[PDB]
């Protein structure tokens, strides 16, 4: 009754929505083949029903081009997803707003959009979506551009959740990396309602540090990618004492409408043999959250200052220790929060401790996600900023995007929607003088 | 923070754990030593309802009047729905396991359900009564109203009446079967033949043991079903539910869903 | 032969709700499957003040179940007293309320209150002489904040003269389960302040203190915090469902306690509390229950007695005991703290008497206090809305759901209106 | 690459008792307010006891003796009348 | 005695046949066969009313179930309590109507309408004295309409004195199962008002709202429906039929129902009707038997009564129950909501107590209300009738059929016209 649904664009959405999709599978019974073992409406949620219990999920995997959805048809997991829920194109974005947005959208936004109807009909309480795409190639930018300026026009009372794959500041994996985020921004500021941001390399530095594994390969960071969204898409699923929907995380972490950003971060990121050999007490839990090196993002906050943050607990945890940790937390003077949000924790509370894929991370009865809207990110905006005005300066690799019908000046739109943008967080920033 | 320690180590709060310990293993032993506590209750619940019994020897192949016979639904090659359920089902007492669950034993409404067990285990052996005038050792007819009796030392009888807006199948919504400990003409069950166009002459013959027969209900005209598509949770493993509703098919003949056979001693 | 119903919204209001209903049951001698399993017969000679009589000896209690989010439905049937409520009695809603009061407010909670409503009018006129509304609920969060509030309106509204007594959680100062608090419980408070007609401010952090620092436990979980305003909730209301001598109605509380209609605002307790250490160790006295009343400790606000005169106080006394002693030792208290009444009123104890304690206890005492402490609480929760409503944030939840701006200022200046008579009894 | 590292996981049954658990911990329900012994029978009217049941049988009629280390005459002061069974009348019976 | 010669029309008439003789047999004991397997020797008493005997204990339901189509019969016959129906009794055609009241009204209907009579004499006449006829059809559909008036119509010439009742099934607003409905529907009226005595409204839409919002069933098949308008049929007869205090027969509920000669659509409604898990938390007291008869959901009809006034009102309660309260109840109401009752009649309620009540309820009531509500219907039917004759719609089949298109014209005056009757004294 209490269902979301699940959009996954681009070569990145696919594969964070492979990665968590084993772990709901797990979670539940669900075995591969789309039935649960023998022998409670908990899967309600992310998993239709179907006479002779062929549990179907309510997903839907978007990607411009075959191979890596061609190969989720073929795979471990086959038998699941719904043959017409994962929607293939036939020609890549290749790294392109233009092409992701104006060239390559049409033949593929009607069947994406009869899809979702055909998805949304079978949901008696639809509580929104949960879209998990990239700020780095065309098919992860552009097609889910296109994608929200059809469906918050479809769909405008609903609620939105994005999970952006930020791009590194230091490392990064493309050249067009900062045509395609400042083009996003500007299409997506506007009808996102909260998203979630999750980085690269700070998850590389997590698989290093806390992990203690120098060559982890790299499915390992959407799946802890997984293990958030199963943290924050878990109070619909199980019962708890402070029970947080949605619409909650939009009300306590979204103040304005233009800023709409919180970075997340996990805690017993333990690696299984450092497990039994430490209390994991709900104190050190939250300081670790709040320590300024576990982010998802690689932008320190005491560059900066907090403005809303919201964890979520799931495990054997009782409140009160968690009331004792934001104590602690409110007491202690690096940390600080603006003067205008004095109240600034939203508690969520879940009795399900986290199930572990067989892999890396460890068997722990204790588990939070923190999602904190802050002022430090602005910074990493203005890096990705200072590249952009470098890159632009000299009109590089422009003609590839002005030959595919993307008009010159949505350009410097882009640019002057993310300079107010920067103007939006520092007013938002300093403190009261009248 | 601090380091939170748990039972046996003497600090903290450890006063406190150690009398709220004693008191909550106090409580425990008492329920024990009283024999008060739930699984207690379970262990009396199943060994009541599952001990063992035996079969009538059926010297002659007919089920003749008070022989213990059991009820079995036999296996089916239909597929009308896909959600199916087993194959050789049996007709079972199935008490409520929450509005029972103090004192012993329900009363007029109790349940019926059919699981998948095929050995003569107490809760599905059925004593063929006489109903009418007859005696021990009267063969049952086809056509005759016979009736259908188990057992605390107290016989609950088979029942049914016609459906009304306060009582019907839990999980579908036609006529209830129920165990009962009144007499009336409402127990009464009949045997009838499988095929439709060689029934009328068969009536006024002897039943053989194991064969497919229909129980019509000679107060609704209705047949017992076990309705395979749904299940019952319960205790005793998970099966299915049985009500009274005469299903037709394509020749006025009835659906294997109909069928009933008996189960004698056959060694 | 007088009733109280016993309304119940929001996820803290509902499991309030709930635990409440166990201890009733177990004073009054009903067990989860309806039937009366108990020993005397003073339970079923007032039975009819929170338990309709059905067929078969089913008594069914009169409460409305009320929620948006429909999760707390089946922990509530999922509790031991599940098979006690009607399942028409429990009113659901296919949505979530978002933490948000005008969401319960101007939104589906609106459309919910209809067929709220229509329940409790199909109960209420099952009644001979209703004597009032109970409605526990939380003043911070959602669902019971604004809707909760709808139904205090519309009540109140078409039963004009029905004492209602409200008991409501308010946030606490230390730890805050939610960022929009201090605009839910705002808003609240202006529809509270002219409605009901007596309020039970219950902190969360008071309670937690009363769990450590008197009763001494370990791992104070919702439900063993979540009884203690179980407790004194029962405690209020018992000279109506068991006799005594000198009784008192919730009316007879009433004109007691609040000396002006806007001056509603109590903070209660109940304390014949000890911890299981000093459990069998504890010699119970009308003394010893008096002075661990009156402690600044059991009181279940986040309020100092001793920054603030009390107005008026009540000792709703129950257990088979002499009298004597709660009149002087009331009296020894009221003549010692002297400097903590307020010198214009004389003899501001009320006293009364219960027959029968509760199951379990040899004799109880619930404290109700009209204080001018209640500024702790009320002036704190304003700062906040001040500091919170200067930069205007927070706020396109609430003004897009219908919902105009100035709104905000009037319940920012009847809250401060609040602040004035009360801050006058400090210095009279 | 995809088969090399997402392996079904056949016999990978996940465990269902520490939520069960801690909901255990989250809701012990006479057992936090209740004092000395348990006694389900502890009510008698003030009418019932100081009338017609006369008073406390087995407690001293006349032998009020003076206690000293508690100054006071105690044997009829503390007695406390709990005995007898409760104040049932008929009305159960009618019920 | 007084028996009552039952005729069917139409597959829902034949339905609705099958669940009314099947509800009369579990009454009066008769099994699918006929021998009174049964007890109460009051049961044989009045089975006169329903039934006639055959030979050796066997009674045959009085009914003559006619169709147009050699179908809905073998449904009948081949069902369970199929078998009780003499084999002539039966009478059907093999041709059709094709929803066209038309070809049932004058055509097909014709060749038929003599073999039907015949068999309605021969019941008529072999009897003490037959109290009326009773109808029970589908206004929106072929047969049960054109067939169905056209036996009214000859019907009432040979017997003008025998209370000629209906248990029309008028078409719905919203759903719309046929679509020429509209037509056959508004062709029919004129023929029931010139022809019935007490015409019964009800709509499968109502039905449905109780079963969804009453009853609470999830998958509202026809047979509950059907069962609802067989409580009802019931309810009607059951003091000619059960002894008991108070009695009241048809033409008792049509004496004290039917102001003036024209005005005859009562709105029905049964009462005890609750969820199979609500049958646990209730009291089968009076109040609640009336509280739920005079609710705007357990109608059996799409016209709210609030929107206009009753004209009267006729309530039949099954049950050993005390006159007092039946009566005080009765007075309460009418003078609680005193607009929704007409002025110019004082006490215009008709009480009647029949003993024997319902199996498995210890009481119950039927309710037959003529209300100025009912112009909602012919409104809502003429207003689509009209929005579509404009641009002769479906109407070559009628037309060409051996028909006109004036007495399209005359149905839509007849209709317009009782719209106002039930206009005007729905004013002063
Ligand atoms: N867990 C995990 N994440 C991956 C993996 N491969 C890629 N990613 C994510 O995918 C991102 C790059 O994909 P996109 O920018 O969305 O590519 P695209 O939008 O489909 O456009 P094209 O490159 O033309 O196909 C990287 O930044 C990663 O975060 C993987 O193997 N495992
Ligand atoms: N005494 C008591 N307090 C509770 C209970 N449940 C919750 N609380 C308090 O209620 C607060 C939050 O309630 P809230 O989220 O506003 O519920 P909502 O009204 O449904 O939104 C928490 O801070 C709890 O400390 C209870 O069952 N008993
Ligand atoms: N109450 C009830 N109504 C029914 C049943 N079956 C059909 N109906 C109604 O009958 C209407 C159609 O009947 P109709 O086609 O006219 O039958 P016909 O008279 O033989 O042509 C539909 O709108 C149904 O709602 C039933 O079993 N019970």
């Amino acid at each position: 009754q209490r269902e979301c649904i699940s959009v996954h664009v681009g070569q990145a959405g696919v594969q964070i929505g492979n990665a968590c999709w084993e772990l709901y599978c797990l979670e539940h019974g669900i075995q591969p083949d789309g039935q649960m073992p023998s022998d409670d409406d908990s899967f309600n949620t992310f998993f239709s029903e179907t006479g002779a219990g062929k549990h179907v999920p309510r997903a839907v995997f978007v990607d411009l081009e075959p191979t890596v959805i061609d190969e989720v048809r073929t795979g471990t997991y086959r038998q699941l997803f719904h043959p017409e829920q994962l929607i293939t194109g036939k020609e890549d974005a290749a790294n392109n707003y233009a092409r992701g947005h104006y060239t390559i959208g049409k033949e593929l936004i009607d069947l994406v959009l009869d899809r979702i109807r055909k998805l949304a009909d079978q949901c008696t309480g639809l509580q929104g979506f949960l879209i998990f795409h990239s700020f780095g190639g065309g098919t992860g930018s552009g097609f889910t551009s296109l994608l929200m300026e059809r469906l918050s026009v479809d769909y405008g009372k609903k609620s939105k959740l994005e999970f952006s794959i930020y791009p590194a500041p230091q490392v990064s994996t493309a050249v067009v990396e900062p045509y395609n985020s400042i083009l996003t921004t500007h299409t997506t500021l506007e009808h996102s309602d909260c998203a979630f941001m999750v980085d690269n390399e700070a998850i590389y530095d997590i698989c290093r540090r806390n992990l203690d594994i120098e060559r982890p390969t790299y499915t390992n960071l959407n799946r802890l990618i997984s293990q958030i969204v199963s943290s924050i898409t878990a109070s619909l699923r199980f019962d708890g004492a402070l029970n947080v929907d949605l619409t909650e995380f939009q009300t306590n972490l979204v103040p304005y409408p233009r800023i709409h950003f919180p970075l997340a971060t996990y805690a017993p990121v333990i690696s299984a043999e450092k497990a039994y050999h430490e209390q994991l007490s709900v104190a050190e839990i939250t300081n670790a959250c709040f320590e300024p090196a576990n982010q998802m993002v690689k932008c320190d906050p005491r560059h900066g200052k907090y403005m809303a943050c919201c964890l979520l607990y799931r495990g054997d945890v009782v409140p009160k220790d968690v009331n004792a940790a934001i104590a602690a937390i409110k007491t202690k003077r690096s940390i600080q929060f603006v003067d205008w949000c004095p109240t600034g924790f939203k508690v969520g509370i879940n009795y399900q401790p986290p199930t572990v894929v067989p892999g890396d991370l460890a068997k722990v009865q204790r588990a939070v996600c923190m999602l904190s809207n802050t002022t430090a990110i602005a910074e990493a905006w203005a890096r990705l900023d200072h590249k952009f005005d470098l890159m632009y300066a000299k009109r590089a690799f422009v003609h590839w995007y002005v030959g595919e019908g993307m008009e010159e000046g949505e350009f410097s739109e882009a640019r002057e929607d993310m300079a107010a943008l920067e103007k939006d967080y520092e007013e938002v920033g300093m403190d009261s003088v009248e | 923070a601090k380091n939170l320690y748990g039972p046996g180590v003497r600090m903290g709060n450890w006063n406190e754990d150690v009398y709220l310990e004693e008191e909550r293993m106090r409580d425990f032993l008492a329920k024990r030593d009283e024999g008060q506590l739930l699984i207690q209750k379970n262990r009396r619940l199943k060994e009541n309802l599952l001990r063992p019994m035996q079969l009538s020897v059926s010297e002659d192949g007919y089920i003749h009047y008070g022989d213990k016979v059991m009820l079995v639904n036999p296996d089916h090659p239909e597929v009308e729905a896909d959600l199916f359920l087993g194959g050789d089902l049996s007709l079972c007492m199935t008490p409520d396991e929450i509005k029972a669950y103090l004192s012993d034993e329900l009363e007029v409404p109790c349940g019926l359900s059919a699981a998948q067990t095929k050995i003569p285990v107490g809760r599905n052996t059925f004593t063929i009564l006489c109903a009418a005038g007859e005696v021990i050792g009267q063969v049952v007819r086809y056509g005759q109203n016979f009736r259908l009796g188990i057992a605390e030392g107290r016989m609950f009888y088979l029942s049914s009446d016609h459906r009304t807006l306060m009582k019907s199948s839990k999980r579908s919504w036609l006529q209830e079967v129920y165990l009962t400990d009144e007499d009336s003409y409402l127990n009464c069950w009949q045997a009838a033949f499988p095929d439709p166009q060689l029934r009328l002459e068969y009536e006024g013959f002897p039943i053989p043991a194991n064969a497919k027969i229909l129980i019509n209900h000679c107060h609704t005209n209705r047949g017992l079903v076990a309705h395979r598509h749904l299940f019952l949770s319960t205790y005793f493993g998970k099966e299915v539910e049985v009500a009274a509703h005469t299903y037709l098919d394509s020749h006025r003949v009835e659906k294997p869903k109909n069928h009933w056979m008996l189960v004698t001693g056959n060694p | 032969m007088r009733e109280i119903v016993h309304l119940q919204a929001g996820q803290c209001g509902n499991q309030i709700g709930a635990k409440f209903w166990e201890v009733i049951s177990d004073e009054h001698g009903i067990d989860p499957t309806g039937t009366y399993h108990g020993d005397s017969d003073l339970q079923l000679e007032r039975i009819n003040v929170y338990y309709n009589e059905a067929t078969g000896g089913k008594y069914v209690p009169r409460a409305v179940l009320v929620d948006l989010e429909p999760g707390t439905m089946d922990s509530v049937r999922s509790g031991p007293f599940g098979q006690i409520f009607r399942p028409d009695n429990f009113v659901f809603g296919q949505s979530g309320a978002g933490n948000n009061w005008a969401k319960g407010h101007y939104t589906e909670g609106a459309e919910l209150v209809d067929s709220v409503l229509d329940v409790v009018r199909k109960e209420a006129e099952s009644c001979d002489c209703l004597q009032g509304f109970q409605l526990t609920h939380s003043l911070g969060g959602g669902t019971g904040s604004g809707m909760g509030t709808l139904l205090i309106s519309k009540i109140r509204e078409e039963y004009p003269d029905r004492i209602m007594n409200t008991f409501s959680v308010v946030p606490s100062p230390k730890v805050s389960d939610t960022v929009v608090e201090p605009y839910n419980a705002t808003l609240s408070v202006h529809q509270l302040v002219e409605n009901t007609d007596e309020t039970y401010c219950i902190d969360n952090e008071a309670l937690y203190d009363i769990c450590f620092r008197t009763l001494k436990l370990t791992t104070p979980t919702y439900g063993d915090l979540n009884h203690l305003v179980s407790a004194t909730m029962s405690g209020v209301t018992t000279c109506l469902r068991f006799p005594g001598q000198l009784n008192a109605d919730l009316r007879k509380l009433a004109v007691n306690m609040v000396p002006f209609p806007r001056l509603h605002f109590f903070m209660p307790g109940f304390a014949p509390l000890t911890s299981r250490g000093s459990q069998q160790y504890r010699a119970l006295t009308v003394p010893e229950l008096t002075q661990q009343m009156f402690d600044a400790k059991n009181m279940m606000a986040a309020c100092d007695p001793r920054h603030g005169r009390y107005l008026t106080v009540a000792a709703v006394f129950r257990g088979r005991m002499s009298m004597k002693e709660v009149d002087e030792q009331m009296l020894n208290v009221q003549n010692k703290n002297s400097s903590y009444f307020v010198e214009w009123i004389p003899n501001n104890v009320k006293t009364a008497v219960c027959d029968i304690p509760p199951r379990g206890l040899k004799m109880s005492a619930t404290f109700i206090g009209n204080s001018t402490a209640i500024q702790e609480l009320f002036k704190r929760i304003s700062e906040q809305f001040t500091a919170m409503f200067r930069r205007k944030a927070f706020l396109h939840w609430y003004t897009g759901e219908g919902m105009d701006e100035m709104e905000f200022t009037e319940a920012e200046s009847n809250m401060n209106d609040l602040g004035n008579p009360v801050v006058t009894r400090g210095a009279c | 690459i995809y088969r090399k590292e997402y392996v079904p996981f056949p016999g990978h049954r996940p465990d269902q008792i520490s939520r069960w658990y801690s909901k255990r911990r989250v809701e012990y329900k006479h057992l936090i307010t209740h004092h000395q012994e348990p006694s389900h029978h502890h009510l008698i009217s003030t009418y019932d006891d100081h009338y017609n049941r006369h008073n406390y049988n087995p407690g001293l009629p006349l032998l009020r003796t003076w206690n000293k280390h508690k100054l006071l005459w105690l044997p009829e002061k503390a007695d406390f009348p709990l005995l007898a069974p409760p104040t049932n009348y008929g009305l159960y019976e009618r019920l």
